């Protein structure tokens, strides 16, 4: 078991071609660990504001100061979580965002392979670290699997067969699992890229008003990692086994945005239900972490509840037990796309919500007058003393 | 137009369905031959909820009867209301399951399910705007539990937006008429927890207790128990059929009664009950109905509600009455027994009023409670199930029909989680740690 | 001439509509079948008043109303009831399932599939009118239809028409008793559209009217019919100035000009003074001063809130019957001397007055006595915030644990909208606290210098 240390991160991407073509305006402003956003239609009352454990400004590409470089975010999250994985405990990454905000980017990176997202840095450090560490007295095994959740049904991507539904089960000792789920071994990150592309081609996608290509289902990319030791004895044993779950969440949906009827509304409803269940479990885990840390009196077991949706059900080993969780939320900079960003921040504000506030400074002339008066008081003191 | 399709599987479900159709036919004034010989005008206003119209002003119900032995079909056809049903809906096979869950759900039922589904689709497509389904069955038997769960699964897969109900007779603590009951009850509850929106829990022991103590009957028989259950079933869906001052469909009860998706096991009840030869002493008023309705000894679930807390309650009244009396009485019930209501729901009593009371009762009321005490039933079943599973009492009869031991374990785990989830919202405070 | 459409939505709206139209037909002498034999006996007149009714060639009068619902059960009573021939056949039912106490099913999913037809009928009705005054929507918080469909309809009406007034008469949840468990979510979700789009909303409470019926009319077991009759009397007193002659007449726009100080505080309470049974109608004078005093009694309020805990921003009195202005001035002067009644310091006048000659009518089979004088008082005050605060608490106790939330998101509403609104309600509660504060002492810094 380990403390449910959940890391909340948000990142703002730059402009795209269409947004640059229009006379759009940036509305997200960051400072320390707080981000604030304004209304184009209501610029009088106040900006709304949120606080997260990490705020990342990848807006200005050529900027040199406080730029959230991809190596930086990898150092923040992926290095520590790979270190946790090598200890033999499970690791989970959740990628969330709405078409445009910039999810894939953070997960994959550019195509020129010069600025790498979370996946290449993690995988290459895993492979490279092992290749430059393995010895006669140790063996390492790595496998990969890729599945999707759609309308509370599990479907396989790597297998090219007829896409029939599979059946979730629950081995008494090993926990939940899926029958007939294809599992393959990999040697280097090129193999993972090939499998990932092949699987991504098989995902279900539908067009909507927001974008022509919108995710209609969650995806789970599991990396099974096993270490075996050859001690100076006839008994050769597996030291421990760990799992890395890289997860793609479909964005929250609103008929006030996707006006399609029929199957399209049903998919959105199921997506929203799954997202609500996920937030419900994640916040409870953070509360579980927080309680005994403060008062030493663990809150019994607050028995967390996963058997509510298939997504949280399959990932039971990764959220709970001895494991760590980290989440990144993409945000788009168009003044036009307000409520998408508002909803993304609101749903990102869960999972150990951080206290947020505003500052507001004072009229510069008044500050100058106050400084002059303070100097005069000191000098009058320089005269009195 | 809110149409309900009615299904019934097994001996228990068939008998209860027969009695229920006899009751409803009396309510709407339909003769056994199928013609209408009623008096009031409102009876035909909403007859299409349960009945279809034939050629010569003859009505036919939407019943679908299922079994794996022809004995009960023959019994129902040779009965007072045998000829009202459609002949083409009598689906059956031979060499029934025989109290074996595996035979009902994996081997024998797999052949009849296609025909049953064809009939169900045919009946459903003809409706104007289907609302939901029903299913009467018993969990302690083979055909009932197995075929009912399979039908529920398939229909839920096919029609995912409509409301599925079910009236299930749970195994009793003490009175037992089968030996392999706990396996069937557990391997089943495992499906009912997943594929159903509302379940009403019935138990023979509670009904026998009502008959012996309240009604004062000396020789209860299964007809009486079917009577009680049928009265409740008629009471639940009243607001679809008759006008009133505050309506409540099945979906409104679903929305108001269920806080979380996996907590939909209800304790039903009905008032009043004068036991006869004592009507002249008891004055019938709304406070008397509310008093009898909440009594612990009136429930049909064989659970003591005083051992837990009421997550939510619903009361459907039928008659001409004042709304102030109803609201004040529900408020008084909530205040005087504040220990037995959860604190984080500020008000947890839904109320509905209908204008047309039953045949010969100035007033009536039906009760749908949702409390944590129901967990006891599941716990009791587990306390038997493991006692038979540690040493594999009657397992070879189940594995001989193709069922891996894992399926058994994957279930004892699911019901145990259900008991734990109910146990969470049961303690009457939560602070400190 | 001066026309108003009444729009009724939900079971509560439809039933209050039944009571209101019974009262209007009794008032103008129109038979339930639409004929008016009284005009034929008279030989000609303006009894077919255009505020509510429209006349055809054959002498039949049709009301200016639009009933809406999703349950056929409620409207089918009217279609086969006593007034089956009064209304146009276009009653606008959705022969499908009800919204079922779910605000979402009534603004995002089942709410469409009927809004276009409703707006088309309203367009036809409005085209028939030659110079419109405004709208009167009747709905009820808590219900799925009366919240979601009311919100959608008000949004579309505000877009289409814009400048015309829009008044509400709504049933707010009671502090203690209720007929639903998911009421607070519906009320809080409705408050946004009640705030932005409507121009003046009146609120009532079933618990208060029950207490009034028990104490005044001596009815120990009232039903919804009596409450609906009382609300109908209120609305009739509101609209009486458009129809009948009077010494001082008050239009619908005068209410708004005199009663709302700022755009966001348009939530006044309503009261009706001479509620008295026939048996107690004797033993009493029922003079002008008595009814004016009774209007300010905290026990007679139609909402469970104490005026003594706040301040009166503005008031408006509408008198009916044998009333003379001097007695009215004397009563107002008497009220201004009491210390229990508090007025904000920035409204020294704080009174609007209207007098009408037509006295109130009596419904056969009713329970209100025949009286010569009557008064209806509309008060814009700060006490009402207390009521909101109570309901606010209930919302939190259900939203901490996310109870009953999966139903709402299963129909097309992001978990965010819930909080985006709670914040809106909290902002509104802030304003009412801000406005009622006395002006800061000698508001413009300090004065007193050379001359
Ligand atoms: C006072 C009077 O007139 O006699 C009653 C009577 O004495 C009581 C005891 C009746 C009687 O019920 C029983 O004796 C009984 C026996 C076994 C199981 C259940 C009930 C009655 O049989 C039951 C019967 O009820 C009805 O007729 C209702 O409409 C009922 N329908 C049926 O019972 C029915 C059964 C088969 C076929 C058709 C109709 C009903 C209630 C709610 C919703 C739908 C239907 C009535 C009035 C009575 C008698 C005759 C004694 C009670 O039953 C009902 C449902 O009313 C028992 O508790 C009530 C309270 C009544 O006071
Ligand atoms: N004063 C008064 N209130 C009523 C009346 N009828 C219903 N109500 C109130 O309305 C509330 C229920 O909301 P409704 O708008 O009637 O529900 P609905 O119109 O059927 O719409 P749905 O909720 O979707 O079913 C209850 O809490 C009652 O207090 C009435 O006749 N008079
Ligand atoms: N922080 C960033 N810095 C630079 N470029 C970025 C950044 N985030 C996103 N981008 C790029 O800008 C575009 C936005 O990402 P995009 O592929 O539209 O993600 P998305 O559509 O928001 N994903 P999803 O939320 O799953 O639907 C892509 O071309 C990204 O490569
Ligand atoms: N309430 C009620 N229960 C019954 C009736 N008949 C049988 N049962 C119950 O059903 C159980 C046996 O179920 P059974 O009908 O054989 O299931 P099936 O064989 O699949 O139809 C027994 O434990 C009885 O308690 C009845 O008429 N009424
Ligand atoms: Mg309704």
């Amino acid at each position: 078991m380990a403390g449910a240390s959940v890391k909340v991160a948000v990142r703002v991407r730059p402009f795209n071609s269409r947004e640059m073509s229009r006379d759009s305006k940036c509305i997200i402003q960051m400072s320390g660990s707080t981000t604030t956003i304004v209304n184009p239609k209501q610029p009088k009352e106040t900006p709304k504001s949120f606080s997260f454990d990490y705020s990342y400004w990848s807006h200005t590409s050529p900027e040199d100061i406080n730029y959230a470089s991809q190596k930086q975010v990898y150092r923040d999250i992926g290095e520590e979580m790979l270190q946790h994985a090598f200890e033999g405990y499970n690791v989970c990454i959740f990628a969330y965002g709405q078409t445009g905000a910039g999810k894939s980017y953070t997960m994959m990176g550019k195509q020129e392979k010069d600025q790498q997202g979370i996946i290449p840095q993690l995988c290459e450090d895993l492979f490279s670290r092992i290749n430059d560490t393995t010895n006669d007295n140790m063996s390492y095994s790595v496998e990969v699997s890729y599945m999707e959740i759609y309308c509370e049904r599990v479907r396989d991507l790597l297998n090219p067969k007829n896409k029939g539904n599979l059946r979730v089960r629950e081995h008494p000792l090993l926990g939940p699992y899926v029958e007939d789920l294809s599992k393959l071994a990999v040697t280097s990150y090129n193999d993972i890229q090939d499998l990932m592309d092949s699987g991504n081609k098989a995902r279900t996608v539908a067009a909507t008003n927001m974008n022509e290509t919108s995710s209609r289902s969650h995806a789970v990319f599991n990396i099974i990692f096993t270490q075996k030791r050859h001690d100076a004895e006839t008994n050769i044993t597996t030291e421990k086994v760990s799992k890395i779950s890289l997860v793609d969440l479909a964005g929250s949906e609103r008929a006030d945005s996707t006006g399609a009827k029929g199957t399209r509304l049903k998919e959105g409803a199921n997506i929203n239900k799954s997202l609500t269940t996920l937030g419900k479990v994640i916040s409870a885990l953070a509360e579980m972490d927080s309680g005994p840390n403060k008062n030493k009196k663990k809150k019994k077991t607050d028995f967390i509840l996963y058997r509510d949706s298939v997504l949280t059900w399959l990932l039971r080993e990764n959220l709970g037990g001895n494991s760590r969780t980290a989440m990144v939320a993409a945000l788009s900079p168009a003044d036009i796309n307000y409520d998408e960003t508002l909803s993304t921040l609101r749903y990102a504000d869960r999972a150990k919500q951080i206290r947020c506030n505003a500052v507001i400074n004072e009229d510069p002339n008044n500050k100058l007058i106050r400084e002059l008066k303070d100097e005069v008081t000191r000098l009058r003191d320089l005269l009195y003393a | 137009m809110r149409e309900i399709v009615h299904i019934q599987a097994g001996q228990c479900g068939n008998q209860i369905g027969a009695k229920f159709w006899e009751v409803i036919s009396d309510e709407h004034g339909i003769d056994p031959t199928g013609s209408y010989h009623g008096d009031s005008d409102l009876q035909l206003e909403r007859i299409n909820v349960y009945y279809n119209e034939a050629t010569g002003n003859k009505y036919v119900p939407r019943a679908i009867l299922v079994d794996l032995e022809p004995g009960t079909m023959d019994s129902v056809r040779s009965g007072p209301f045998g000829q009202i049903f459609r002949p083409d809906n009598f689906v059956f096979g031979q060499s029934g399951a025989g109290n074996n869950w595996a035979k009902g759900h994996y081997t024998e039922g797999a052949e009849l399910v296609d025909s049953v589904l064809d009939v169900v689709r045919k009946e459903s497509e003809s409706c104007d705007c289907l609302q939901g389904f029903q299913l009467t069955h018993s969990l302690g038997g083979g055909t009932g539990s197995g075929m009912g769960t399979l039908l529920i699964s398939k229909i839920r897969e096919e029609y995912p937006d409509r409301i599925m109900n079910t009236f299930s007779v749970m195994p009793s603590p003490k009175v037992s008429d089968t030996v392999v009951e706990p396996y069937n009850a557990t391997l089943s509850v495992h499906q009912l927890v997943e594929n159903t929106d509302e379940t009403y829990c019935i138990d023979n022991e509670a009904l026998y207790d009502i008959c012996f103590r309240t009604l004062k009957l000396t020789t209860p028989t299964y007809g009486d128990l079917n009577h009680l259950v049928s009265a409740t079933m008629s009471g639940v869906t009243t607001c679809l059929r008759f006008p009133g001052q505050l309506n409540a469909d099945l979906r409104k009860l679903a929305v108001n009664m269920v806080p979380f998706p996996r907590l939909h096991f209800f304790m039903p009840g009905f008032a009043p009950l004068t036991s006869r030869g004592s009507q002249q002493y008891r004055a019938l008023t709304v406070p008397e109905l509310t008093q009898q309705m909440f009594d612990s000894k009136n429930m049909m679930a064989a659970c003591d509600p005083r051992h837990g807390r009421y997550l939510t309650v619903a009361a459907i009244f039928r008659g001409r009455m004042s709304m102030k009396e109803v609201d004040e009485q529900m408020l008084n019930v909530q205040n005087k027994n504040s220990s037995y209501f959860v604190e984080w729901i500020p008000n947890n009593v839904k109320t509905a009023v209908c204008d047309i009371p039953p045949r010969g009762l100035k007033m009536s009321a039906t009760f749908i409670g949702n409390s944590t005490a129901i967990q006891e039933l599941f716990k009791r079943i587990s306390e038997q199930f493991t006692a038979m599973f540690r040493r594999k009492a009657f397992l070879h009869w189940y594995t001989g029909e193709g069922m891996d031991e894992m399926e058994f374990t994957e279930a004892e785990s699911n019901m145990n989680d259900l008991v734990s989830e109910y146990q969470q919202y049961q303690d009457a405070t939560a602070d400190e740690q | 001439m001066r026309e108003c459409i009444s729009i009724h939505v939900g079971q509560a709206g439809v039933q209050i509509g039944n009571a209101c139209w019974e009262l209007y037909c009794l008032e103008h002498g129109i038979q339930p079948d639409g004929q008016m034999p009284s005009d034929k006996t008279i030989g000609g007149g303006d009894d077919s008043f255009n505020t509510f009714f429209s006349e055809t060639g054959a002498g039949k009068h049709v009301p200016r109303a639009v009933f809406v619902d999703l349950e056929p059960t409620v409207i089918d009573e009217v279609r086969t009831g006593t007034y089956r021939q009064l209304f146009h056949p276009e009653q606008l039912i959705t022969g499908k399932e009800d919204a079922a106490n779910n605000y979402a099913r009534g603004h995002y999913t089942i709410g469409k599939e009927i809004i276009d037809l409703v707006l088309d009928r309203i367009r036809k009705l409005a085209d028939q009118c030659t110079g419109l005054q405004g709208f009167l929507v009747f709905h009820s918080f808590g219900g799925g239809t009366g919240s979601g469909f009311t919100s959608l309809l008000m949004e579309r009406l505000s877009v289409d028409y814009g400048k015309k007034s829009k008044l509400e008469f709504s049933i707010y949840p009671a502090p203690q008793v209720s007929t639903a468990v998911v009421e607070p979510y519906n009320s809080i979700l409705t408050t946004h559209t009640t705030l932005e789009h409507s121009d003046c909303a009146f609120m009532v409470d079933n618990e208060a009217i029950y207490d009034i019926c028990r104490r005044n009319l001596d009815i120990e077991r009232p039903t919804y019919t009596n409450l609906n009759r009382l609300i109908s009397q209120i609305v009739s007193s509101i609209t009486a100035s458009l129809r009948f002659d009077g010494a001082l007449n008050v239009d619908l726009t005068e209410f708004q000009t005199n009663l709302v100080p700022y755009p966001r505080i348009h939530f006044p309470l309503a009261t009706y003074a001479p509620v008295i049974s026939a048996e107690k109608a004797y033993h009493e004078q029922l003079s002008v001063a008595e009814i004016t005093n009774a209007c300010f009694e905290p026990a007679n309020q139609m909402v469970k809130c104490d005026p003594r805990h706040g301040k009166y921003m503005a008031c408006c009195l509408l008198y009916r019957g044998d009333v003379v202005p001097k007695d009215v001035n004397a009563a107002i002067a008497t009220i201004k001397t009491k210390r229990s009644i508090q007025f904000v310091d920035w409204c020294p006048t704080g009174f609007k007055v209207g007098i009408n000659y037509q006295p109130p009518t009596v419904v056969p089979g009713g329970d209100l006595a025949k009286v010569q004088r009557a008064v209806c008082m509309l008060s814009n005050t700060t006490a009402i915030a207390e009521a909101w605060a109570r309901l606010d608490h209930k919302f939190d106790l259900m939203y901490a644990k996310r109870a009953f939330v999966h139903w709402y998101v299963g129909e097309g509403m992001e978990e965010g909208e819930f909080s985006e609104a709670r914040e809106d309600m909290a902002a509104l509660e802030k304003d009412y606290e801000e406005v009622g504060v006395d002006s800061v002492e000698g508001e413009g810094e300090e004065e007193g210098e050379e001359y």
